């Protein structure tokens, strides 16, 4: 079976390094790139970047120029992402994933913990099973319609995807979630509440780079 | 390359069987219907029959059921028509026809023929679609604009094809789906038509043109080809 | 909502003419825009639709590598450009808003006055009867057969001898924003209804069903609903 | 390459003739328009993507694994998501204004008329087959092959 699994918590001092596995199973490791995305507790995802496993070209988001270094060991299958100069705001939940959105292929997290504006709205909203949520994503520049995902994020586990491209469910999701939007204001919608419905969704945007992200939209 | 490589001629009696095999090459055998059609001397072209190499699913005309058989071997990727109870009239060229993109239908991939002789004529059922094909043979000089008809006794939206076959050859595709150019056909073969009207128009006639031209129907079963247009220039 | 054509006139076979269409009261660059000809004394035919920002064009294969339709969002205009007219180009053209961004699936709403120009789909839209006469009063029923399963991407339009077409229903059975409960659409796949329970003195036009499932977009052959001797 | 190997796990999921369904042949309107000319190709790359995501929603569902074999499924989907990757990969390494918005929703509707036909056919094996040989269609169309 296709996995993605990543090395265990780490805990390092201020200016230290950390470096992140992730070994991955059951496919050509060479035939797909391997992204890099943190979240800080409480915080939204951040992305970090990319590696083309083939031939080895990066790509890292502004941010972590000259801080961040990803590698691969095609030999063993593992990605791997190093972060120097590690500072208390580098407490993160860092994940990898597979580049194909709708594959929705991503590993467990690993908690280092250190001692295109998406506006998701609401922030938060109660309901009782039974209920239509109507969340929100909308985009500072134009995002292209094929270019929106939605993701299901458990507690301290992966984010679950439920809609690539704004209106495809991926396998596994039930037909509940119709999912709209297109442009610039996109929508995720929920006809009835189901009990185990209860988390908080995430937009992503894999159109232009850097990949942004929603704050999280929380159903309760 | 996909080929479809045929048994050799054959010389049977009256009331005899025949046996011709398609040995097939290139591109996974199960995957597409393996279609006969036969070409008497003097006539055109006759569908008798498809199979599909996958499950075996057979079908023939009416004109050729009980007599004919099409099996296939697919340890030797190789598929077979037999035909019993031969008589003079079943003396003809017959060809095996891999299917197109959508793994049915006539296309493109055609065998070299096999010749059964009888030693001791065309044309199906009154229900079956009627191809009227006009003119039967037409002879324009080079540069000439060649027009021709092909008329349906029932609407087959665009499920026609256009066939162009020279002499002691197999035919050669030149446009499917009634107006859609076949790839390497030269692009001055033109496709036109839908419904029970339909009009292929060869336009600057060059002397690699001089064949006879059919069109062969898919709207319905059975499959009926148009009369044939014999194309000739003309000299001093 | 106002759509205003011009550009009509007489031109020589094998000649050339612009169309336009200025429209108002609209966000003109949110909807696709389409041109719909009717030859004197006939029905309705779907000549050619422009997708809102104008990137994507379709034409009926009567008109494709003849007409050019193209759009200038700015000053919300939309043109037909005619080039080898032909004596069956002899029509009024009506210029429409399309209700999406892009054609199919969708309905005609609203329409322009028109302008005078003088000089095969594989989906057949069949009405029946071509024609019919009833009295004030009496209950109405239009058939529209497609030769293939259309979904429920059918709509029905009411014209008046010298006047535009009018949107009643779209997506076979919503009824228009304005026209009275009397009117009222059903059917799916191949067979479809128009449905006046009582018939009114202003209700003696000619309806046409439309199928808006795949283009080129068709048009039924049309229903006289006339006074009865 | 890559386009030739997607058609090929397409062509051998094939389980019935489409001879045996032709009355259920039908017309679903490909935009054909939509992917321009083959000199255009980069423009087309956001279309493009949407038409091998649609091709893998529409295989992806309960009904489509019910439909065809699993083993052939499987390689059908890694091979659509090599093809998501180096469009993706492409985009991330635009200036149109529409952003061919416009023709990503035509491909959109195109998959929902394929999913109302089996919705209305009923799933049967014949309108699958339908489905399966106009998929084959237009994938060769829309990229080119």
């Amino acid at each position: 079976q296709v996995q993605l699994v990543q090395s265990g918590a780490e805990v390092k001092k201020p200016g230290a390094s950390v470096k992140v596995s992730c070994k991955a199973s059951g496919y050509d490791f060479s035939r797909f790139s391997i992204h890099w995305v943190r979240q800080a507790p409480g915080q939204r995802l951040e992305w970090m970047g990319w590696l083309i496993t083939g031939n080895g070209d990066a790509k890292y988001s502004q941010k972590f120029q000259g801080r961040v270094t990803i590698s691969r060991n095609i030999s063993a299958s593992t990605a791997y992402m190093e972060v120097t100069n590690l500072r208390s705001e580098d407490s993160a939940v860092y994940y990898c994933s597979r580049d194909p959105v709708a594959a929705g292929l991503w590993g467990q997290g690993t908690l280092v913990t250190v001692s295109i504006l998406l506006t998701q709205s609401p922030g938060t909203l109660s309901l009782s099973p039974g209920e239509r949520a109507t969340l929100s994503c909308r985009a500072s520049q134009f995002v292209s319609s094929t270019y929106l995902a939605w993701y299901q994020h458990k507690p301290g586990q992966a984010p679950r995807l439920l809609i690539y491209g704004a209106s495809s469910r991926a396998t596994g999701i039930p037909d509940r979630f119709s999912g709209s939007g297109s442009g610039t204001d996109f929508t995720l919608t929920i006809n009835g509440l189901e009990p185990e419905d209860f988390a908080v969704y995430y937009c992503q945007q894999y159109g232009s780079s850097p990949r942004t992200f929603g704050q999280g939209t929380k159903v309760e | 390359q996909v080929q479809l490589v045929q048994s050799g001629a054959e010389v049977k009696k009256p009331g005899a069987s025949v046996k011709v095999s398609c040995k097939t090459s290139g591109y996974t055998f199960t995957s597409y219907d393996i279609n006969w059609v036969r070409q008497a001397t003097g006539q055109g072209l006759e569908w008798m029959g498809w199979m599909n190499p996958n499950t075996g699913n057979t079908g023939y005309a009416q004109k050729f059921q009980g007599r004919v058989a099409m099996t296939r071997s697919s340890s030797t990727r190789t598929a077979y028509m037999e035909l019993s109870s031969l008589t003079s009239e079943d003396t003809a060229v017959y060809y095996c026809a891999r299917a197109g993109l959508t793994g049915a239908g006539l296309d493109d991939y055609w065998g070299q023929g096999t010749l059964v002789t009888v030693s001791s004529g065309s044309g199906g059922g009154a229900s079956d679609i009627q191809m009227t094909q006009s003119p039967s043979s037409l002879s324009a000089s080079v540069g000439d604009r060649v027009t021709i008809t092909c008329q349906a006794s029932q609407d087959i939206r665009k499920y026609l094809n256009w066939y162009q076959q020279k002499p002691g050859k197999a035919p050669k595709l030149l446009i499917y789906d009634a107006s859609n150019l076949q790839t390497g056909v030269p692009s001055r073969f033109s496709g036109s038509g839908s419904g029970t009207d339909f009009t292929l128009t060869i336009s600057r006639l060059q002397p690699e043109d001089i064949a006879t031209y059919y069109c062969q129907q898919y709207g319905d079963l059975p499959l009926t080809f148009g009369g044939g247009t014999k194309v000739g220039i003309t000299g001093p | 909502v106002q759509l205003v054509e011009s550009g009509g006139g007489l031109v020589q076979p094998g000649g050339s003419l612009r169309l336009s269409c200025a429209a108002s009261g609209f966000t003109f660059s949110s909807h696709a825009m389409s041109w719909v000809r009717q030859p004197p004394g006939k029905g309705l035919e779907w000549v050619s639709s422009i997708s809102a920002a104008g990137g994507s064009t379709y034409y009926a294969a009567s008109v494709k590598g003849r007409f050019t339709i193209s759009r200038d969002n700015s000053n919300k205009t939309l043109y037909l450009q005619m080039n080898s007219l032909r004596a069956e180009d002899t029509a009024i053209y009506y210029c429409a808003k399309e209700s999406d961004r892009v054609t199919t699936l969708d309905w005609f709403d609203p329409w322009g006055q028109g302008t005078l120009v003088t000089v095969a789909s594989d989906i057949q839209m069949t009405q029946s009867p071509s024609s019919l006469s009833a009295s004030v009063g009496d209950r109405v029923t239009i058939t529209c057969r497609a030769s293939q399963s259309i979904s429920s991407y059918l709509n029905w339009y009411q014209q008046k001898p010298g006047q535009a077409p009018k949107l009643l229903i779209y997506a076979a059975s919503s009824l228009q924003t304005g026209v009275p409960s009397r009117f009222s659409g059903s059917g799916s796949g191949t067979d479809f209804t128009l449905t006046i329970s009582s018939l009114q003195p202003e209700d003696f036009a000619t309806y046409y069903c439309q199928q808006s499932y795949i283009t080129p977009l068709t048009f039924g052959g049309g229903t006289k609903v006339e006074i009865k001797g | 390459l890559g386009s030739r190997r997607t058609l090929m796990l397409l062509a051998q999921m094939r389980r019935i003739s489409l001879f045996s369904c032709l009355k259920d042949r039908h017309d679903f309107g490909f935009p054909q328009e939509e992917f321009g000319n083959q000199f255009q190709k980069a423009e087309t790359i956001p279309v493009l993507h949407e038409m091998i995501q649609q091709i893998f929603n529409l295989f992806s569902t309960k009904d489509s694994s019910a439909a065809w074999d699993e083993t052939l499924l499987d390689k059908f989907y890694t091979e659509l998501y090599q093809q998501l990757n180096d469009l993706e990969a492409c985009v991330i390494q635009t200036e149109t204004p529409l952003m061919k918005e416009d023709s990503i929703l035509a491909v959109r509707k195109y998959f929902q008329r394929i999913t109302l036909y089996l919705k209305e056919k009923k799933y049967s094996p014949c309108a699958w087959e339908v489905v399966r040989a106009e998929i084959m269609r237009s994938f060769s169309l829309s990229t080119n092959l």
